[PDB]
């Protein structure tokens, strides 16, 4: 199967420098772009670099230039992120993303495990969450907003937000990709609406097994942007 | 050899399987062509050039 | 005997036939016709022109949305156009490099193509590893495959230089109908908006109507006097075209059974490699020999328009389903898209 | 600009797409494309086993060099609806038996072998679209043609035969009524060989005639011949 | 009277063929190797054609009356597009050879993109190698009161002089023409002994055919460069005084150069049988 398993992780002293290694197996990782995302304890996602397929187009973080270097080795299906001069505000759970990108793609499909480093002691697009804890009983319907200071609405015709649902103790996971397309592997009782800078998703028939914090983000000008998350209780 | 009487036989019951077939008059299919053409006009961008606002190749 | 009664009873069944024929009857196409609007000057202009293949383009078929489409060459490799921007989407390298057919499926999920090697070979578009593999290989066929076309996921109809088509289960990889009666090798498919009948044209200069669950022939067309090359149904799936060597094109009328129409000019004298028609079945796009399309009015049987612009022969035509667009394969390597 | 993220990587993955077909390109045409036919079974599995369902492919590589030949056997279906998927083939090769001018085919009295063989020939090296694809022509099977000529004389497949029963003569008889069945004299050349050897020479020969056609294909592109 | 006349008019239809044809080949090539090759040629050779018009004033009315900046460009056009035409001779010359005598270990090495890189790499060596005329190059002023368009020399020591053209003449005629020659003679050579190996008929053909195309491509090449090396290579080396009939004469050899790029393009990209389908359908 597809598996991501991450490695690198620690204590480490501050100024340090560690190599953070993403072993891949089970797909094609030559064809596939890869993307650096880190969580801090504070319940946060945070995008951090992005390396494309033929390692031609990279990018980075405003908060990790001139510190992170992001590589990959097609052959040996593994990928690097020399990570340099640390801080404290880099004590994060480092995850990493499979993405391609085609006419009707999937990205951000996959998400590795993830890795925890622990570090001793303007124009962005803002994407908020109203609401952060929503308490309901299983089997009612659930609506939750996400809205944005800038118009996802492409010339195109394309709107480019995401959904993210993070069980507790688990990995991220892909719903909606482009604002109303469900992932492959979800059930339909998702689903999601919205037009301009107003989104919504809407969870019919409410089980246990939805239950966690579920994130927005956008993919129409780097860098990319989450959410602050809504945690579903109860 | 029965192959030649095999085929021929085949060849005689397609043959008049085929020929029990009601066949209507084609002045009536021609005019029903002419009504499904003309019923579809406007919906034919090749026939019916579209506006350049409406083109998805410009 | 036996074998000289079953001739005579056949001759006389046929003779039969052609009174039923010709006593059904009673006014031409063009009789009822001429008293319409003309259709005018049709003016098409190139939009797109998609390079890449670098081999003689043999086959090409339009996705259910429009956008998607996908061209087979002697390269070898299969590639999917993302046709409003040029892009390609995937370019999938064949075992057999004679390809001499494609099809897109309608749910967009897989991709069949053949040729020379007698294997039908079914291509999973989706897959959760990133690359296209090879689904399914449907072996059975003692001659090379002409035309396929996905009736869905799992069932598929296959046209063979064997005198044969065939219904295949693309889950068992076995042959479910075989339908038989040609005399002369198969060259081309093409199914009805309903799914429930398709036509064949072989070299035999005759079609055939043929039931996929029945797998028996109700009606047998002739009129060509060459190999007919292309096939295709009318939008109302009552009527359907053929194109032959002869350099001429029929249209044949299944409730009537008899032939609706010609179209002829005296100035060609190339054959005819593919024909499809327009949305609403007014226009009757033909490819051709001499290295370019004609537009041909469907029920005037004028010529409209002429689409010019590739260096070598035109291979295959296709019609988008909302009808906006045009695409022409040539043996030049290139496609061009028209509006 | 005017182009999201998505659509950006896209255009570098067509891109990419674009290079590797640019570069699988040189691969295929830097290749030997050799067309095999025969009639019948002269010396159709003899040039296979040299080399120690519907075409057959066959892949060896000789003195840095990659040949590619295409059986088209098994294949009894319309000629003139696959015959033109071989345009741009290097070359023909053709073989055909010495020890056929005596035997029938066993259905048409009237049809000889050797000049069923003649038919196909003319009918190949004739047909339009090998109008400019050069023919190595192989005669297998050279010593049955010495033990057989000594008991029956050439006359039988030729009435115009004029010369002595010897094999000399009679084999270059054979080769002159093949080679004057081409008439595009101008634009083509026939290499003959006589491949009833175990010696590994068919393959040189081959090579020998690649070699002149691609010289003779690089002058003419360039406009010296 | 008539004399200026006649020669104004070589000069000019000389230009006009050199357009025409220049021009006729760059529209069917654009819009392999050799058509890059091809392509280069024709460039330098239009270049070419557009820089003679200049200097059929000089051979018309005595003086240069263009300035000194526009002698100084048309000097620089003319000695690069010059030199970058004979190095393309000399490079389609190699070409040839690496195709025919070596069809297999050059098979590889030729690339469209190795081929750009060497129309760079030529270009860039022609704009190298005129430099003394890109330094040295001004007006004259003769005694009358006269002026034209020349390479001024510094100093009166004539070493400048007899070595610039000792230099030219070897880089321009003595290297090209010798590449050219065994290039020519190897392809033959081969041709024959592949010929002979195969043991086919018609060698007898093909062996004169080519014989003949290097024969015409080679003596059109040496008859109209050779004059030129020739006459000035005679005044340097001896003292001849000036005379009209001299002047005369270098004009006409002169206006002989520039009929090697007219007429070039013709044997290169026009009895190429690849040409040839491309230019059917205009004519
Ligand atoms: N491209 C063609 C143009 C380029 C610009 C100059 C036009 C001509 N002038 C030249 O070639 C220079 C050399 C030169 C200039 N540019 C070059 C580029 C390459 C090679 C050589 C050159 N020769 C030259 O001046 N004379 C020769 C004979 C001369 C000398 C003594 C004498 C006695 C009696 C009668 C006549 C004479 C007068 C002058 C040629």
């Amino acid at each position: 199967d597809v598996q991501l398993v991450e490695s690198g992780g620690g204590l480490v002293q501050p100024g340090g420098s560690r190599k953070l290694s993403c072993s891949a197996s089970g797909f094609a990782f030559s064809s596939f772009g890869m993307h650096w995302v880190r969580q801090a304890p504070e319940k946060g996602l945070e995008w951090v670099a992005y390396i494309s397929s033929g390692s031609g187009t990279i990018y980075y973080a405003d908060t990790v230039k001139g510190r992170f270097t992001i590589s990959r080795d097609d052959p040996k299906n593994t990928l690097f992120l020399q990570m340099t001069s640390l801080r404290s505000e880099d004590t994060a759970m480092y995850y990493c993303v499979r993405s391609i990108y085609y006419y009707g793609s999937s990205p951000f499909d996959f998400w590795g495990q993830g890795t925890t480093l622990t570090v001793s002691s303007g124009s962005d697009i803002v994407m908020t969450q109203a609401t952060s804890s929503v308490p309901v009983t299983p089997g009612e319907s659930v609506s939750i907003s996400c809205r944005s200071s800038k118009s996802l609405l492409h010339s195109n015709g394309n709107t480019y937000l995401y959904w993210f649902l993070q069980r507790p103790g688990q990995s991220p996971q892909l719903l909606i990709y482009r604002m109303s397309n469900l992932a492959s592997g979800v059930p339909d009782r998702f689903s999601g609406s919205g037009s301009g800078t107003a989104f919504t998703l809407t969870i019919s028939r409410l089980e246990a097994e939805d239950v966690g914090v579920y994130y927005c983000m956008q993919h129409l000008e780097y860098p990319l942007t989450f959410g602050a998350g809504t945690k579903l209780e109860l | 050899n029965t192959a030649s009487i095999a085929q021929a036989r085949k060849l005689v019951e397609q043959l008049k399987m085929e020929a029990n077939i009601d066949r209507i008059k084609v002045s009536k299919a021609a005019a029903d062509l002419m009504a499904y053409c003309e019923a579809h006009a406007k919906e034919d961008p090749l026939l019916t050039p579209v506006p350049a606002s409406e083109n998805p190749f410009r | 005997s036996e074998l000289d009664q079953l001739r005579q009873e056949a001759e006389q069944l046929k003779n039969q036939i052609r009174d039923a024929r010709k006593a059904c009857a009673d006014a031409t196409l063009s009789q009822i016709t001429n008293n319409i609007d003309p259709v005018g000057r049709i003016q098409m202009r190139t939009r797109r022109t998609l390079r890449g293949h670098l081999a003689k383009i043999y086959a090409m078929h339009w996705g259910t949305d429009s956008r998607l489409l996908v061209s087979a060459s002697q390269d070898g490799k299969l590639i999917i156009w993302d046709s409003y921007t040029t892009n390609k989407v995937h370019a999938i390298p064949l075992r057999s490099s004679w390809v001499m057919t494609c099809a897109y499926a309608p749910s967009g999920n897989y991709v069949a193509c053949g040729g020379l090697d007698n294997i039908c070979s079914i291509y999973n578009l989706k897959t959760r590893e990133g690359n296209v593999r090879v689904s399914r290989e449907l072996a059975g066929h003692t001659g090379y495959l002409s035309c396929c076309r996905f009736l869905d996921d799992n069932q598929i109809v296959t046209s063979s230089g064997d005198t044969t088509c065939a219904l295949w289960d693309i889950e068992t990889g076995q042959q479910t109908t075989t339908f038989t009666g040609h005399t002369g090798d198969v060259m081309s498919l093409s199914l009805a908006p309903d799914t429930r009948l398709f036509v064949s044209g072989a070299c035999d200069a005759s079609a055939k109507l043929w039931d996929v669950r029945e797998g028996m022939c109700r009606q047998t067309f002739t009129g060509h006097e060459s190999d007919i090359n292309a096939i295709c149904f009318f939008p109302n799936g009552n009527a359907f075209a053929t194109g032959s060597d002869d350099a001429t094109c029929r249209l044949f009328d299944l409730r009537a059974d008899q032939e609706l129409m010609t179209y002829s000019h005296d100035n060609i004298i190339c054959g005819i490699t593919s024909v499809s028609f327009s949305k609403s079945g007014r226009l009757l796009l033909a490819g051709y020999d001499d290295f370019n399309c004609n537009v041909w009015d469907a029920l005037k049987a004028d010529r409209a328009g002429v689409l010019a612009g590739h260096d070598n022969r035109v291979s295959c035509l296709g019609v988008t389903d909302d009808g906006m667009a045009v695409a022409t394969g040539s043996w030049d390597s290139f496609l061009k898209i028209w509006n | 600009c005017t182009l999201s993220a998505e659509d950006k990587a896209a255009v570098e993955r067509s891109k990419m797409i674009d290079r590797n077909l640019r570069e699988d390109g040189e691969k295929a045409a830097r290749e030997v494309k050799l067309l095999l036919l025969g009639a019948g079974e002269s010396g159709k599995n003899t040039i296979v086993k040299q080399m120690k369902t519907g075409i057959v492919e066959t892949h060896f590589t000789f003195k840095d060099l990659h040949f590619k030949m295409f059986d088209v056997g098994a294949q009894r279906s319309e000629r003139k609806k696959w015959i033109h998927c071989f345009e741009g083939v290097t070359a023909i090769i053709f073989c055909v038996a010495l020890s056929d001018y005596d035997l029938v085919l066993a259905e048409d009295e009237e049809m000889n072998r050797m000049h069923a063989s003649m038919k196909l020939f003319d009918s190949i090296c004739n047909n339009k679209w090998f109008t400019d694809t050069s023919i190595i022509l192989f005669l297998n099977k050279k010593d049955l043609f010495e033990e057989k000529i000594k008991k029956s004389p050439l006359t039988i497949c030729y009435p115009e035969y004029a010369g002595s029963n010897t094999y000399e003569e009679a084999a270059a008889y054979i080769q002159c009524q093949f080679e004057d069945l081409n008439k595009r004299k101008d634009t083509k050349e026939i290499y003959t060989h006589f491949t009833c050897s175990t010696d590994t020479k068919n393959v040189q020969f081959v090579f020998d005639a690649v070699t002149d056609v691609i010289i003779k294909n690089n002058l003419k592109d360039c406009g010296l011949f | 009277l008539t004399s200026n006349a006649v020669l104004t008019f070589i000069y000019f239809v000389v230009c006009i063929i050199g357009l025409c044809g220049n021009t006729l080949v760059i529209y069917v090539i654009l819009r392999t190797i050799t058509n890059i090759y091809i392509l280069n040629l024709a460039i330098a050779d239009e270049l070419f054609m557009l820089g003679l018009p200049f200097l059929a004033m000089q051979v018309a009315l005595v003086h240069w009356p263009f300035g000194k900046a526009i002698c100084r460009v048309v000097m620089t056009v003319d000695g690069i597009n010059q030199f970058t035409s004979i190095f393309c001779l000399t490079v389609m010359s190699i070409d040839r050879y690496l195709a025919v005598v070596h069809p297999i270990k050059s098979a590889k090495w030729r690339r469209p993109r190795t081929a750009k890189m060497i129309t760079m790499a030529v270009w860039g060596v022609s704009l190298l190698v005129i430099l003394p005329i890109m330094i040295y190059a001004g007006l004259r002023s003769n005694q009358w009161g006269r002026s034209s368009c020349t390479i001024n020399w510094p100093g009166e020591s004539g070493a400048w002089y007899t070595g610039f053209i000792i230099y030219t003449f070897i880089l321009g005629f003595l290297v090209p023409l010798t590449i050219i020659c065994l290039c020519y003679l190897f392809i033959i050579i081969k041709v024959k002994s592949s010929g002979i190996r195969v043991g086919s008929s018609k060698r007898k053909k093909s062996e004169k055919k080519v014989t003949r195309m290097v024969s015409i491509v080679v003596a059109v090449f040496i008859f109209c460069w050779l004059p030129f090396y020739i006459f000035n290579v005679s005044s340097v080396s001896m003292a001849i005084s000036p005379t009209p009939a001299l002047k005369g004469m270098f004009d006409f050899v002169v206006v002989l150069t520039y009929a090697n790029s007219c007429a070039n393009p013709i044997l290169y990209a026009f009895l190429s049988d690849n040409f040839k389908k491309s230019f059917q359908n205009v004519l």
